[PDB]
């Protein structure tokens, strides 16, 4: 199945064949209470002193428990959990290219960034969220220091020359209608 | 301030302490008045401060421990009352808004 | 805009990355938020202690 | 009326902005921007002084 | 005319909760478009510079201007009457740098002394005598910080790391580790400054300066500290990094052994209870004596490993330097980053059996062990396993829920209190009455 | 024949096939 | 007398707010609720609902 | 003059409790003639001292030989011949305490002048006769110099 | 909208003086030079050049606010030497040294290029 | 949207390297060996070309006319 | 009480960067040159753009911004022009500006790379850096879109806008082995060696050298094309020496007039 | 940032003024060290460390959550092969004096975002503008040109100050004076 | 809570047997005992977390609550029944029912 599935889009093998062939299953929450689920497949289905040895399912990837805005945090497991919630919320204000035909939309209130970049360290599930095609942010050389005194309580210090060169410059669009 | 040097013997008569604290307990007035009802309450309102004042400005601590000279003792008494009189609650002060 | 290829989404001035899933109502995109509720057709024995009842078999 | 309009009103001569640090200001100084200063006024009596 | 430099404004962050949220300031106008305010003042306002907004009212008469200037100006509001201690202290970057500047081994040459004196407003133009004259003139951290301290203050405080058994032994007045701050004649003689002596505590050095000298001399004290220290920190520098979160690979072994002994201890408690030998404590059921033995074992594991993490920290660590100065963080933040994260509780208990008799579908029915109920045993540097990422989130949701109910439930207590007591005041009778002139207390506060 | 420890490359092929077939807003 | 906010204006501010607005669920429990048990992350939302993305206001 | 003290010491223990700082170490010298203790902190980086070193330690009240008692400000441009020209480590401090074995009736025999050199402490714990010119809150110099014998 | 125009860091307004001497009153022989529209580029070389003068008892410079373009240089000398001529001599030789550094960089170029 | 002219941090001109760098990757160079064949050493300048996402190629699909 | 005698030693000179070493100078003089390389060295850059037709997918200000960042070879002109604000003229002059002109229409079917080849100057010597290696892409046009604008280049320095900054990166360094302990390593062996370290692979840092000052400041000035890397230097020395001479004239007027 | 670290620009320094490493890499953004220890966003530092490896190797790092192959000893060993300190610290110099900073600063590339809360959409002022019609008090809102609200909590804080004249001016004379 | 049947039990200190329940104390001990009990409760719940509030501010709150001889709650039924005058009661709650 891995090899046939690697050669999809070259012929026509897909997810529906994995479901029809009887390999994956849609288990849900009232039925999930009687599965015995393994988290990774090798490592929980190997042989030691026994934990259960009667597994009935196995997870595809454990990081598929995160949602859309939470799946763009890199290393969310090294963070204190309220911080991951704040980023889930602040990632929806990040300016960036919000859509590709943005010159045809006459939205009220659009913000687009001039020069958005792709993250240099990404998670693997921000491929499907199509984040490297419509990214929202710039990879900047941060320097955790305490320099003059101006960055002192949740404040930062930016480079004026970097900004002169177009760093996080953005454009704001407001639309008015009348008939 | 007066450069005490607690290594030399002091010139502060042990009775100037005893009587200066008596005269200072008089100038710390909270309940003003000569009435018996008013002397009782002036005596009550400044009872813990007067005990503290009489227990650190002893004749014995002032001579075995603090070694205050006479001039430093006069400065000290003028200072204690001038600070106490600044601690009194100003009239007009909205204390229920502070307590809340 | 359905089953329509990618040149044609761009010829109609659209983006091929748009997900879909929303309505246009007077030229506003509106989304329907999914609302949860209790499962129907199922017996649930609770216990409200703040009444006259020891138990309650809702359905 | 009594709580939204009599105990708390909206006042003229107010401003609002984002605060940011300045360690070079004394503790009793505020740094106001220039447009907020050029908007709000203070009526000052004329005197031969 | 337009508002100009020097005007009096009144300035206010919005959940106005006590008297020190409407202090009055003098106006200084500056180029960009934000209200800019000094950093010590962030503590009364509760401000934070991450998108906070403060309002600014402008008094519109000479009689209101003078009243604000004599009753609410900011240096008049330093000591609060609620708990009779300063409301403003020295609190970030400056507190961390002053703890490093007053350590015993900080020596400065004439080129850096003459530059740090340029930021003293109260300096009289006399360079002090260096603490070391030959083989090369070197000044000291304390010797320059003595020029900041105003007047002739006298106070004695103790540093954060002061070992308790020092005041008993010898070396009481000469301290090996330089704790024990002693100011005498307004001169730092000994000691290292931290939040215990420059913070907002009763009797700190910024309190003595207020009771002793004016509020005006104390206004220049707060400002000179931050202006000399913020300039030295351009020399010293402060950072934080990955290196500050690593242990020393013997510490990792010590921790893994403590954690394995702990997971082993709870297994025997589980055996005992499974064979009916865990006898109940007199006052508890069985499932409470069991859960108590387990939580004792696990809290001991966390405390022991956390302490063995700190003992392994060097002096150049940058977590430790922001914990000892008291600027930010606690010993439980170093322990969770380096050693172990610990047990995740929701409602005070361990993680509950949300599925039928188990906490997730991965575990097995009736699993009381440490990993199966929420005991996170990794650190934030190693990262969390998938199940304990989830349990750590279940735990971390309680704090977000309680914040949002706290905000709205306490704001109503304070309103009921003010309506019940707003007109109680101190009369010229010096008695405390209310609006109906009924006497509430005969003297204020007895 | 089974797939072992060559499994992070294979855990993500089935995820990519799932997201080709079903977009993200399929539930709508 | 109806429900409200069942239909909201789609958020086109960045692609990740569009995508998350389209996959959003809603528990209808009113606000002014001092109860917590419906706001807690239940064990049973494992793999179904994101355990990190919630609004930090009163919702 | 103004020599409040003068002696030969020798380092008997260097930082004993462990090194608490990095450019400063405790020297626990002992004397040779008057039999005094010393606990000194020196800048171990610009003037390194190792064990068993002997140094002549002259605690002086002024630096100019005539004892003309300078002010306490630093002026480098000065012609006047000083005592610091024959020493290698000069410090300048302020005696902050004088403990003693006084009893309530008779006097004390052993004194301890604790002086503090800008932050770097010292304790000269001896007997009550060599510690005479020391009174608390007075400015004092250190003047030590290593004997190469 | 409240952004200052960027030429305001080096262009002198109408009425502003470049440099402004004020006798300091706390100590004898001390002045304060206030340079306008300057920064740490010019303020640091002068101070380090004045610390080489043996007759200078204090030299320092500060920038009171970074959003404002003004430095203050405080000089104190010995009574046979005014700080007006300390500051002048600290520039004359800073110039002579930069001119000599330029001559030497120029000959070292023309020797590196084919040589 | 389109390759910046200069590196934000450094100042170095990276505007002329997007076509050359996509051509080297088309040839066979690995992505780290393409970035120094172009002459980009500092990692400040190297993230301009790695992280750049080219949207103007998608915006050119929306022809105004023809 | 007097000056110091610095000595220079160019170690590498190409047409893109210079590595030199300056000896016997103060750290303040050596760092203040470093700042003059970045801000105060004049250079020509487009600073006035009048857009006649822009139908590209980029803005109107996106084009003008990307045009200001195109480096133009200023090399002997830049010291003959005047600043715009000092030219006694009305509406730019050949003596204070250089005029450019871009006129591009995509008529073919493929996309058009508007590069800096299309910027036509009116002086042959101030051109974008195309002389002797692709060109700075300005836009890409589609079939039927166009761009006509005329622009003007004036003189300025990197203290106003970064577009007038002649350097890629200045690499200053002094004392490669921690001989002065100006930096204090917690574990001195985890640190890689400097490029200039006259130290063996045995020892980690030089032993502490108590009486000693910095000298031997190592520089590596890298040009962006606009000036040649040894003209950035010779111009920063003259620009600094001229700030100082002007300060001295204003000082002598303040002294004699008190 | 992508980890919950919000906060505003505090000042902007040119390039001659930012601190700089041994080549001229000045930071773009300088954040404060005190933002890290209480919030325990270690993921931020691991990302700033892997972004440096990624920009040096020349290919994009992986930060999927639960991943066993990545840890910090492994990233650290790679970083030290490109000639950096293995823990990401570097030796910066002061931009104002040129002297080295005695602490080694932790610098590397992190992906920042730019949130849509700009200041020039929040700055707001009033001095006698338009007025409501029912109770003739200033209007509300920034766009209506309204005035700020001096609510009740602000009035209790003025009673407690004992400031009766500022209180009656804010509640009578600058709001809705009448006869 | 009984507090009256407990104090009367033998071998029970009828001097230090307190009650945590300020409505129990009021009907048993008095109004001047409720004031002391109320302040001990109020100080327990404040200093529990280590913080300190001056004493003046707790005496004043416990004095207004117990100043008219009964327990005046800090709700609309305690402070609106006080005879303060209608323009002050209409500002707290009920706002027209009192007018
Ligand atoms: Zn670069
Ligand atoms: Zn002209």
């Amino acid at each position: 199945h891995i090899d046939q599935l690697k050669e999809r889009e070259y012929n026509n093998y897909s997810w529906q064949d994995l479901v029809a062939s009887g390999v994956v299953e849609y288990i849900d929450t009232l039925e999930e209470e009687t599965v015995m689920l393994a988290m990774t497949p090798d490592d929980l289905q190997e042989k030691e002193v026994a934990y259960c040895s009667t597994y009935t399912h196995c997870e595809i990837h454990p990081s598929m428990i995160l949602g859309v805005c939470a799946s763009i945090i890199p290393f969310p497991d090294h963070n204190q959990s309220p911080r991951n919630t704040y980023q889930s919320a602040m990632g929806k204000q990040a300016m960036g290219v919000y859509i590709t035909n943005f010159h045809v939309r006459m939205d009220t209130l659009a913000h687009v960034l001039y020069y958005p970049q792709k993250p240099l360290v990404t998670t693997r599930s921000m491929e499907y969220l199509r984040f490297r095609e419509l990214p929202a942010g710039i990879n900047s050389i941060v320097a955790i220091a305490s320099y003059t005194g101006y960055n002192q309580e949740d404040s930062v210090i930016m480079n004026r020359s970097a900004v002169d060169r177009g760093f996080f410059r953005s454009v704001f669009y407001r639309s008015y209608k009348e008939q | 301030i007066f450069h005490i040097n607690p290594r030399l013997p002091s010139d502060l008569h042990p009775i100037k302490v005893v009587e200066g604290v008596k005269e200072l307990s008089k100038k710390l007035v909270i309940v003003n008045g000569d009435d018996p009802l008013s002397r009782q309450a002036q005596e009550n309102a400044t009872l813990l401060f007067n005990i503290h004042l009489r227990s650190t400005l002893c004749s014995r601590r002032m001579a075995e421990e603090f070694r205050l000279s006479g001039e430093a003792f006069d400065w000290l008494l003028g200072e204690i009352e001038s600070k106490f009189n600044q601690a009194i609650a100003h009239p007009g002060e909205m204390v229920g808004a502070l307590a809340a | 805009l359905n089953g329509l290829t990618d040149r044609d989404l761009c010829e109609l001035n659209e983006c091929p990355l748009d997900p879909g899933g929303y309505f246009i109502i007077n030229g506003s995109e509106k989304v329907l938020i999914a609302q949860e509720k209790m499962a129907t057709n199922t017996v649930y024995v609770f216990a409200k202690k703040d009444s006259k009842y020891a138990y309650t078999g809702e359905c | 009326r009594v709580r939204g309009n009599l105990m708390g009103k909206r006042v003229d001569f107010s401003a609002r902005t984002v605060i940011t640090p300045d360690p070079n200001l004394s503790i009793d100084q505020v740094g106001v921007p220039r447009s907020i200063a050029a908007n709000m006024t203070f009526a000052e009596i004329v005197t031969p002084f | 005319r337009h508002m100009c430099d020097g005007d009096i404004v009144i300035f206010n962050r919005q959940p106005t909760l006590h008297k020190m949220s409407m202090m009055g300031h003098r106006v200084r106008i500056l180029p960009w478009s934000t209200f800019r305010l000094n950093l010590s003042v962030t503590t009364p306002y509760n401000a934070d510079f991450d998108g906070d907004e403060m309002n600014l009212h402008l008094p519109q008469s000479l009689e209101t201007r003078a009243e604000i200037q004599e009753l609410a100006m900011v240096p008049r509001m330093i000591v609060t009457p609620q708990s009779n201690r300063p409301v403003m202290g020295i609190v970030q970057d400056t507190l961390t740098a002053v703890r490093k500047f007053t350590k015993r081994d900080v020596f400065l040459e004439r080129g850096e002394v003459m530059n740090l004196l340029m930021f003293l407003s109260t300096w009289d133009g006399k360079v002090p005598q260096p603490a070391i004259l030959k083989p090369r003139p070197l000044w000291t951290g304390k010797q320059i910080f003595s020029l900041i301290i105003p007047g002739h203050i006298n106070c004695i405080r103790t540093h954060s790391t002061h070992p308790d058994d020092e005041d008993s032994g010898p070396y009481k007045h000469i301290s090996p580790g330089d704790t024990k701050v002693v100011v005498e004649n307004g001169e730092l003689i000994m000691g290292i400054l931290c939040k215990k002596s420059l913070g907002t505590s009763a009797g700190s050095l910024v309190h003595i300066s207020y009771l002793e000298m004016g509020h005006d001399i104390t206004r220049l004290f707060y400002s000179n500290i931050q202006t000399v220290i913020n300039n030295w920190l351009l020399i010293e520098g402060h950072t934080i990094g990955i290196g500050d979160s690593i242990a020393d690979s013997k510490t990792y072994q010590d921790i893994q052994n403590t954690i394995k002994k702990a997971k082993q201890d709870v297994i025997e408690v589980i055996e005992k209870a499974h064979n009916n030998e865990l006898e109940p404590t007199p006052g508890n059921t069985l499932r409470q004596t069991f859960e108590n033995q387990v939580n004792r074992i696990l809290n001991d594991a966390r405390d022991k490993t956390g302490s063995s993490a700190q003992k392994s920290l060097s002096e150049y660590n940058n977590f430790k330097s922001m914990v000892v100065s008291g600027a930010k963080g606690s010993k439980i933040n170093i322990s969770q980053v380096i050693a172990v994260v610990g047990q995740q509780n929701v409602e005070g208990k361990r993680i509950p059996f949300g599925f039928k008799h188990r906490t997730l579908p991965h575990f097995i029915k009736d699993d009381y062990g440490p990993e199966s109920r929420g005991f996170v045993e990794n650190s934030y540097l190693a990262g969390l396993t998938p199940t304990e990422f989830f349990f750590h989130a279940m735990g971390g949701r309680e704090g977000l829920i309680d914040t949002a109910v706290k905000t709205a439930e306490t704001g109503y207590i304070q309103r009921r209190l003010i309506k019940s007591m707003e007109s109680v005041m101190v009369k010229y009778d010096a008695t405390v009455r209310n609006s109906i002139n009924q006497v509430v207390q005969l003297r204020y506060g007895e | 024949e089974i797939t072992p420890d060559l499994w992070q490359e294979a855990c993500w092929i089935v995820i990519s096939s799932y997201f080709d077939e079903k977009g993200l807003v399929r539930q709508q | 007398q109806a429900r409200a906010g069942v239909s909201q204006v789609l958020n086109r501010l960045t692609f990740a707010s569009t995508l998350s607005h389209l996959r959003r669920l809603n528990s209808p429990i009113g606000r002014d609720g001092k109860l917590a048990k419906p706001r807690q992350l239940h064990n049973t939302l494992w793999g179904m609902v994101c355990p990190a993305e919630t609004p930090e206001g009163h919702a | 003059a103004g020599i409040l003290f003068e002696d030969i010491f020798d380092v008997k223990d260097i930082d004993p409790e462990g090194k608490k700082f990095d450019r400063v170490s405790r020297l626990h010298c002992e004397s040779e003639s008057f039999k005094m203790d010393l606990i000194l902190d020196v800048n171990i980086q610009i003037y390194p001292v190792d064990l068993g070193d002997k140094f002549r330690l002259v605690i002086a009240s002024t630096l100019y030989e005539d004892g003309t008692l300078d002010d306490g400000e630093y002026n480098p441009t000065d012609d006047r011949p000083s005592r610091a020209d024959q020493f290698e480590y000069v410090m300048y401090g302020k005696v902050y305490r004088i403990e003693g074995d006084e009893t309530s009736t008779e006097a004390a025999t052993r004194l301890s002048a604790y002086v503090s050199y800008g932050g770097l402490l010292m304790r000269l714990q001896g007997d009550a006769n060599n510690l005479h010119g020391f009174e608390v809150d007075s400015r004092v110099y250190l003047l030590m110099k290593k004997l190469a014998f | 909208m409240n952004a200052p125009p960027a030429f305001e860091s080096f262009l002198l307004f109408e009425g502003e003086k470049k440099i402004t001497i004020n006798k300091d009153t706390k100590v004898p022989n001390a002045c304060l030079f206030t340079i306008n529209k300057e920064d740490h580029t010019l303020g640091n070389i002068i101070k380090s050049q004045l610390l080489k003068d043996p007759q200078v008892l204090f030299a320092g410079y500060k920038v009171p606010h970074p959003l404002e373009h003004k430095i203050i240089i405080r000089v104190q000398t010995t009574p046979d030497y005014s700080p007006q001529e300390a500051f002048t001599n600290a520039i004359t030789d800073l110039i002579s040294e930069l001119s000599l550094l330029e001559e030497r960089f120029r000959v070292a170029i023309k020797d590196k290029q084919e040589g | 949207m389109i390759i910046p002219v200069r590196c934000f941090t450094c100042g170095k001109i990276v505007g002329n390297k997007w076509e050359a760098y996509l051509g080297l990757l088309q040839a066979e160079y690995t992505e780290g060996d393409a970035l120094d064949a172009l002459g980009l050493k500092r990692y400040c300048c190297r993230r301009m070309l790695l992280a750049h996402v080219d949207l103007i190629e998608k915006l050119l699909n929306y022809a105004p006319l023809e | 009480p007097y000056a110091n005698q610095p000595t220079v030693r160019i170690t590498e000179l190409t047409d893109e960067n210079v590595k030199f070493i300056i000896e016997n100078t103060d750290l303040a003089v050596a760092n203040s040159i470093r700042r003059v390389f970045i801000a105060e060295v004049p250079i020509i850059a487009i600073d006035w753009v009048q857009i006649d037709a822009n139908s590209s997918v980029l803005h109107d200000e996106f084009i003008a911004h990307r045009l200001g960042l195109i480096p133009l070879t200023s090399d002997d002109i830049v010291d003959k022009l005047q600043y715009s604000r000092d030219c006694t003229c009305e509406e730019f002059c050949p003596e204070c500006s250089v005029e450019f002109t871009l006129d591009v229409r995509c008529n073919e079917d493929q996309t058009r790379h508007v590069t800096s080849r299309d910027l036509i100057s009116n002086s042959p010597r101030v051109i974008p850096v195309t002389s002797r290696q692709d060109d700075i892409l300005i836009v890409k046009l589609r079939k039927g879109q166009e761009l006509r604008l005329r622009a003007y280049a004036k003189k300025g320095f990197g203290k106003e806008h970064a577009k007038w900054n002649p350097t890629a990166g200045v690499a200053f360094e002094y004392d490669p082995d921690n001989a002065l302990r100006h930096t204090v390593y917690p574990k001195p062996e985890e640190w890689p060696k400097s490029e200039y370290s006259e130290l063996d692979e045995d020892e980690s840092q030089a032993p502490y050298d108590p009486n000693g000052k910095p000298e031997r400041f190592y520089y590596n000035v890298e040009s962006c094309g606009s000036l040649r890397p040894e003209t950035i230097v010779l111009s920063a020395l003259s620009g600094l020496k001229k700030k100082l001479s002007d300060l001295q004239t204003q000082l002598s007027h303040e002294i004699q007039s008190d | 940032s992508r980890h919950g670290q919000k906060g505003t620009c505090g000042i902007q320094y040119r390039q001659e003024d930012m601190p700089f490493t041994c080549e001229g890499i000045t930071p773009d953004i300088i954040i404060n060290p005190h933002a890290i220890p209480s919030r325990m966003t270690i993921g931020h530092l691991i990302e700033c460390l892997q972004g440096k490896v990624s920009a040096n190797k020349g290919e994009i790092g992986d930060a999927t959550p639960f991943n066993d192959a990545v840890n910090v000893q492994k990233i650290s060993n790679l970083l030290s092969d490109y000639g950096y300190h293995l823990r990401g610290n570097e030796v910066l110099y002061n931009g104002f004096t040129g002297r080295k900073i005695t602490s080694q600063i932790f610098i590397g590339p992190t992906y920042y975002q730019r949130l849509k809360h700009m200041v020039d959409d929040k700055i707001h002022s009033r001095a006698r503008g338009p007025i409501q019609i029912l109770n003739r008090q200033p209007m509300e809102g920034r766009s209506r040109d309204g005035g700020l609200r001096f609510g009740e909590m602000e009035r209790d804080c003025q009673i407690a100050h004992g400031a009766a004249q500022f209180l009656r001016e804010r509640l009578f004379e600058a709001s809705d004076p009448y006869q | 809570v009984s507090l009256m049947r407990v104090l009367s039990e033998k071998d029970v200190d009828p001097v230090r047997t307190t009650s945590n329940d300020i409505v129990e104390i009021f009907t048993v001990l008095g109004i001047e005992a409720v004031r002391k009990a109320l302040e001990r409760e109020l100080y327990h719940v404040i200093s529990f977390d280590g913080s300190y509030v001056n004493y003046r501010h707790l005496a004043l709150l416990c004095d207004t609550m117990t100043c008219r001889g009964h327990l005046m709650a800090i709700t609309r039924h305690g402070v609106n029944r006080q005879d303060t005058g209608p323009l002050m009661k209409c500002s707290f709650e009920e706002t027209v029912d009192v007018l």
